[PDB]
DNA sequence: CAGAAGCCAGACATTAACGCTTCTGGATAGCGTCCAGAAGCGTTAATGTCTGGCTTCTG
């Protein structure tokens, strides 16, 4: 997944075919380097440049569409990123462009334009955005929700992971390593509890809108009929009708009352039978999920998060012997810190300080990658920031470890304002302002 | 002398949104009748009179037709601030209770005042004292702890009631007068008061508790209690109100008088056929005014709709439900599983089975239950 | 509202009982100050006892009570927090406090002790937690939604205003400046809707409710009433009992039907005049009111937008000119940036650096300060990490701002890691870490 | 015989986020003082004693001493109740009140006896009449005052006891629907409140309006803040008196440009006078009510002066505008066209006043 | 000028913001009653995405 090249045009501070290839020496000699500047040069658009040409998105910006564009340079007409990535053992090539009403410096958006190709090969393996999102994430095997937290770390998010609540938290590890059925047959059991629920609901209404008449009604109906009848016998034409008439009117109602109860004993046998079927149902619901995996998919993922967690404790004692993580006795999927010096201290992340937090994330990051190594394998890393927070006495520790993961093929390129590493990396891609005018360059060898 | 010992009155109370007005006045015609009949001469009210700071406009209106009411006996009233209600809520009628033979103690530095008796002759010497509010009696002070706040209020306390009983025994002087001491204040989760702190006096009125008792076995300490239940864990118990005889300034006996049941209260436990064979009971019986019940279901299973079932089982009898509750407390979660298994390998039987092992289920349901997630498992093939 | 001491024990990793005064030979000015040390040595804890004595939640954890009691050091029975601040020429006194039972390592928490005095008179204010989270804030003019973004920047937290929900955003300037009549008016005329929609319904389902004979089955009832009509005419006495009994069957259920028909009549009537009356509040409900009020509130708070945007705009002038905040038209109310070196472009503030982002907030958390100025003064800001992105020269810029704000009676404490910030800034709260036992000390001019 | 008339009391009115303790407790002693040196036989109030229907808890304690002073007097209170003021919270005490010889209030008439106990005069006891209670509203009032003026009259016979009638409502012929003025039943003398503005009405001295006695308002800061006493001779009208009240609170209104209005403060120049003077200000120019607010605190905080609010005479801030008129502007987006708009601003106003 | 790439105007699958309903923790308790807060599902207008007519530049 180690990126090859990158090309970006009129994207924020940038302005004009700044090209760069990490197949050159300076970044094929050992996959690590650093970048560095002024703020606001371009630092994390020359790495949001990547992120926006294979998911069409920035951490920044919740969408780029035909409308609300405003990621391109002030007054400019076109702005493109491409790149150049290598699934396994073949290279692709990723392409994103957009274009105004008329090249002019205003007027209206037009629709982007999405190109994903296979380099030195000329097929076009899709032409529209939702074709190649799919074929994008199923080739790499990561989605945008997966990518920013587990190749890339932009500043401010580096602890949302860790902040992050179950119900974002665990789609994450139900994408990673398979096992996608789970919210599918949660949210199956959900709709079909649903609809065995509302049968049974409407049969209550029709069981509730049959009008029964009052026994005390049935008795005084009944009563006036022997009155009509006996009167009848005490004897004239005038009067045989006349309780006659009276006499056919309390028949029926008594007949309807009777239809009315008649419908409504089969209606309540009926209601009887399927309620118990439908106490199952809502019974298995309440352990199954709902919806979009409300639960028992944590319940699944919980066994990945307790891999996950076992690969990070290695990986973190590697990277410094503060801490040790384990899950947590509690229901929703969290993992907890363990106090080394202390030996006994059980505590949740929320009291960690900043530098603590960021090296745990970082730490999580590392063993989420390594996690999937078998199938989509992941060689790269990018970090905009928060090694600030860090102290000399422990940013070296830091470094060390992020060299001793780039001995690997694993390719590492950080972003930091401080001065601290600018010897212990010996690749910097230098970024500069021009005069106060607005926008920024960076070395001639990479312009276009 | 005959004095009348009472407390938590809590007029206003909404109990689960509904009045206690009817009961509060049947217990206040109550004691007025009761009062009446035993020729009583002071009455002493020991705290908690309004529920809440600002008590609704009913409560105030039965507090004024009660006070009204016992104006017409010419009886004494004393009443006690305790710590829920609003001593400026009790010092705004203060200062007219005074034109009614009436005192009311809420403000904290009160002298010990002389009750007289209906012919005119001084009865006992009164100390009340209202429930006492830290900001009224202690100053702060920097460089403190976190326990120490505790010990010194409870040394402020306790030379605030030596200082009050030495000037009330001073200032009876040597008549043979009883002397009597009013107390809002809970006695003996390291909160209380000790028992033998209290004065020596002839008798201590002490509030602030529900439940009607006496205190460290000492025979002129004790706690009225509510007037009428405040709760279900109360609602099978009979309220108690004293009366105290006193004469030539020593406490003699007393009395428990047991208060009418207005609104009978009840509570049941039980899983569903015990609930409903508990509830049919009522069917023979018809309260005019309806009986409140309280449900307490310990059991395991769901009970599909509790709060349409319960509905139906009470729809043909006039007792109104006002709350329910179940044993839902439960954890579920995925062991270790030996720290080697694995999502992708393991089988959705498997963890299936894992979760239902955790429910108390065996195999009646169990094997419904299986069979209805293979039908659902099937539907996706 | 400014801070004029504070005192811990056991808050976070600080055993033993520490205190520190700002009227002591130190502090003596009003100038800015300091606090370094190494990584998670308590550096936040100093500026959590403050947050936590005044308002009984801590910036990271959301509450503190007998349960979920995270915040105390291990190994530890009690602990404390007090604060010492002055208003209107007044000091007053906070105090919080908790204990383990029997004072042991372990057990379960007591109820915490709190307490709100004035150091004058000696006397107390409060003594309950209800009230005195109330008392605080209507004396010191600010709560603890308004304390956290007005006067304590936390880390991580900067751009917290910027970023917010447009429902916050509108809650917060609406509880800073105005009256709630909007908010009632609002959320009350929401519910007069539904009361009509509700009182509406239940007319039609009774109307619909009732079973009404079709015109075909009252004309075959008819013609089985003449039909019936004639033979007897044409007439035996048991024939004639069993016709007019026929008879009266049909005239029983012409009888209902046109009762039952002449209900429908009357609910369709009030019916019809009330579809007359529904639009007197679904006209309204549209426009304006909602539940907990959100769009009159929304709407209302754009008018005090623009004048808080108009302060934020001449308090940043003399921060950073680069840039001028606007109120852009958006029916959620946001701040719209607008850059003076591109000739007056504008843009979204998603889109900006985390430096520049950090000025904009911090200039925005500035002018809410400054506008309830006039009602009461707030002489205190305690910025926490964040302010070390900067670059060199823009971070000599900001200090030298913040230098020429402190002229004024704001005592503005910077909490960051910058070397070059803490060698220029005079006054250092340092904090010494221990050697792997996980504790950490201050100054021996502090311990007590 | 004599009477005290006083209406628009208010208690409990938090005029700007501040208290008229103070004030009313000094208007409460200077009332009894000039009761009792004046040897009046009664006291009447037309309603408006509480602000709201949950009036704080000082107010109670203010209406209840100065009863309790009354008592030590002798004479006779009579309480109405008003518009805003809610009858819940007046009828909780009505039965001590009886019981303290002083009346509150559907009734009858009442005989009201002098300080010998001897008849002296009848009044009529008329509440704010709520809608609920009883075009066809005016006919109904008017005809409930010539029912009660009826009772009243087969109560007195042949007594030689004066008429007063009492009420809490406005009428034609006032200033800041309305009974007419010329429909009162003839009686002696009928007493109106629900105006604080004191004004003459009628032309005849049978209705008069008392006012209130302390401000209520800046607009109303006028010397006409007077109280009004009734005075009889052997059952017919002796005279009509008012009385000047004492300020313990002046009220300063300020209007102009920022430099005369900054001249005008320097009449207050350390003055160190006990009652601190609440002080109105109204300033024509554009500058920002946030920091035009700041420049005159930076010149308040010297003076023994206290600012209550800002105003400008004529963005702008929340507190200048009014919810009927941002509720127009948030209109601007609809089509007012001709009745849709008429039945939303009067459906907006019925909101607005069952809010509170 | 004839015709093609580009630009502008219509239906359909997500989607984010209230709103309702249910459930639960905290402030009080001699470890009990509401008040407020949080989670999860249902509605709906808004929106991005895919598809069918005009217009300027190349031959
Ligand atoms: N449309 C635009 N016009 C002008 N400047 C822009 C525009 N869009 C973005 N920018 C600028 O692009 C820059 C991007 O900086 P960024 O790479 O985020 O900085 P950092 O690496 O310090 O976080 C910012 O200075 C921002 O103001
Ligand atoms: N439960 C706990 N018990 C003991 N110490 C703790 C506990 N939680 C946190 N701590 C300590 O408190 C420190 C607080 O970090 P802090 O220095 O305030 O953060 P930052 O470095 O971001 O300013 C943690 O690094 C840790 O050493
Ligand atoms: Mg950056
Ligand atoms: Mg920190
Ligand atoms: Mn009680
Ligand atoms: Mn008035
Ligand atoms: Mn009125």
């Amino acid at each position: 997944m180690k990126i090859l090249s990158l090309r970006l045009k009129n994207l924020n501070s940038l302005k004009g075919e700044w090209k760069i290839d990490f197949t050159r020496e300076p970044f094929a000699s050992n996959g690590l380097f650093a970048i560095t500047g002024p703020t606001g040069a371009g630092k994390t658009t020359l790495l949001d440049a990547i992120c926006l040409a294979l998911y069409h998105e920035t951490p920044r910006l919740s969408n780029v569409s035909q409308s609300q564009n405003d990621l391109m340079t002030r007054d400019t007409a076109e702005c493109l990123a491409e790149v150049e990535f290598e699934v396994k053992g073949e290279a692709y090539r990723a392409f994103w462009s957009q274009n105004r009403a008329r090249n002019q410096p205003d007027g209206n958006l037009q629709v982007p334009r999405v190109e994903l190709a296979r380099c030195a090969d000329g097929k076009i393996l899709a032409d529209k955005v939702k074709d190649k999102l799919e074929l994008t994430a199923t080739l790499t095997g990561l989605d945008y929700g997966r990518f920013t937290r587990s190749m890339l770390l932009s500043q401010g998010q580096f602890a949302a992971f860790l902040n992050a609540k179950p119900k974002e938290r665990a789609e994450l590890l139900e994408e990673l390593t398979g096992t996608e059925i789970y919210g599918q047959i949660s949210a199956m059991v959900f709709e079909q509890h649903k609809s065995a629920r509302t049968e049974l609901e409407k049969l209550q209404a029709q069981a509730s809108g049959v009008t029964l008449l009052t026994p005390e009604q049935v008795q005084s109906l009944t009563a006036s009929l022997q009155v009509l009848t006996d009167e009848e016998k005490q004897l004239t034409h005038q009067k045989l009708r006349e309780n006659t008439t009276s006499q056919g009117e309390i028949r029926q109602q008594l007949k309807q009352d009777a239809d009315n109860r008649q419908q409504q004993q089969t209606l309540m046998q009926q209601i009887a039978q399927m309620t118990q079927q439908v106490e199952d149902w809502g019974y298995l619901n309440s352990l199954i999920g709902s919806k979009e995996g409300d639960k028992f998919r944590k319940f699944a993922q919980g066994l990945t998060l307790d891999n996950l967690v076992h690969l990070a404790n290695q990986q973190l004692t590697r990277l410094h012997g503060r801490y040790l993580l384990q899950r947590k006795a509690s229901e929703a999927l969290e993992v907890e810190v363990v106090d080394t010096w202390q030996a006994d201290a059980v505590r949740d992340t929320r009291t960690l300080s900043g530098g603590e937090s960021f090296l745990v994330s970082l730490a999580l990051a590392l063993a989420l990658s390594d996690l999937v190594s078998h199938k989509t394998r992941i060689d790269s890393l990018f970090l905009d920031e928060g090694f600030g927070t860090l102290d000399s006495e422990t940013l070296d520790t830091a470094l060390d470890a992020l060299d001793a993961l780039n001995a690997s093929g694993k390719t590492i390129g950080v972003i930091s304002h401080v001065e601290a590493m600018k010897e212990r990396i010996p690749v910097q891609i230098k970024v500069k302002k021009i005069n106060g005018l607005g926008y920024s360059k960076l070395e001639s060898t990479f312009a276009v | 002398m005959r004095i009348l010992h009472t407390s938590d009155w809590h007029l206003g109370q909404n109990f689960y949104s509904k009045s206690r007005e009817a009961e509060h006045q049947a217990f206040l015609d109550w004691l007025l009748e009761t009062a009446q009949t035993h020729q009583v001469d002071a009455i002493i009210v020991a705290g908690d009179v309004f529920d809440t700071g600002s008590p609704p406009s009913y409560a105030r209106t039965l507090y004024n037709r009660f006070v009204v009411n016992l104006q017409q006996t010419g009886c004494h009233l004393v009443v006690l601030a305790g710590n829920q209600d609003s001593v400026a809520t009790l010092n705004e009628s203060r200062d007219i209770m005074a034109f009614l033979n009436t005192t009311v103690v809420a403000s904290a530095g009160h002298a010990p005042q002389i009750l007289p008796r209906r012919d005119g002759t001084p009865g006992a010497v009164l100390c009340p004292i209202p429930f006492l509010r830290p900001r009224d009696i202690i100053t702060s002070q920097a460089g403190l702890n976190g326990i120490e706040k505790q010990q010194h209020l409870l040394a402020a306390i306790t030379d605030y009631y030596q200082q009050h009983y030495a000037d009330a025994c001073k200032l009876r002087g040597d008549q043979p007068l009883p002397i009597i001491a009013t107390g809002h204040l809970t006695t003996v989760t390291l909160d209380a008061f000790p028992a033998q702190n209290f004065p020596p006096a002839d008798y201590i009125a002490l509030g602030h508790i529900h439940r009607a008792q006496i205190i460290g076995g000492m025979e002129h300490v004790r706690y009225c209690g509510s007037p009428i239940p405040l709760s279900f864990d109360e609602c099978g118990k009979s309220k108690y109100v004293h009366l105290v005889t006193f004469s030539n300034g020593k406490l003699e006996s007393v009395e428990n008088l047991n208060v009418p049941v207005t609104q009978p209260m009840a509570v049941l436990k039980g899983d569903l056929a015990s609930i409903t064979a508990q509830l049919e009971q009522w069917r023979d019986v018809s309260q005019e005014p309806p009986v409140w019940l309280d449900i307490e279901i310990t059991t395991d299973e769901y009970l599909h709709d509790i709060q349409r079932k319960i509905q139906a089982l009470t729809e043909s009898l006039p007792v109104e439900v006002l709350l329910v509750r179940r044993s839902r407390e439960q954890r579920e979660r995925v062991l270790a599983s030996q720290q080697r298994e694995t999502l992708s390998e393991l089988s959705v039987e498997e963890v299936f089975n894992r979760r239902l092992a955790l429910e108390e289920l065996d195999e009646s349901q169990q094997q419904r239950l299986q069979h209805l997630f293979t039908t659902t498992l099937h539907t996706l093939a």
